[PDB]
């Protein structure tokens, strides 16, 4: 019927590749920062009353 | 406890365990630092078109 109007999967393939390079060179660095920071051994698990 | 003929006094001696407000946090051992709160870190990417 109607024929050649959609790609590939290699060429999909490619297109998410150049899209990806272009976000990461909008955004070189992972911008999100977590609380905590290291692993479950350092933290000590403490109950407390009401904050003050 | 009325039913069964217990009349005209009552005294409770409320708990230790229940009665009071309460949190819990991590504490960092090298300094004494409070973690309570909770985050979701997640990057959505919409694609929208054809």
């Amino acid at each position: 019927g109607i024929g050649q109007i959609h790609f590939n999967v290699e060429t999909s393939r490619k297109v998410c590749l150049d899209l990806a390079k272009s976000v990461l060179r909008l955004v070189p660095v992972y911008p999100l920062v977590s609380p905590v920071k290291k692993q479950h051994d350092d933290y000590w698990f403490v109950g407390r009353l009401g904050l003050d | 406890a009325y039913g069964l003929g217990y009349r005209d006094w009552w005294t409770t001696y409320i708990g230790m365990s229940h009665y009071w407000k309460g949190l819990t946090a991590f504490q960092d051992k090298e300094t004494g630092e409070l973690i309570t709160e909770q985050t979701v870190l997640d990057y959505p990417i919409l694609f929208a078109g054809e």
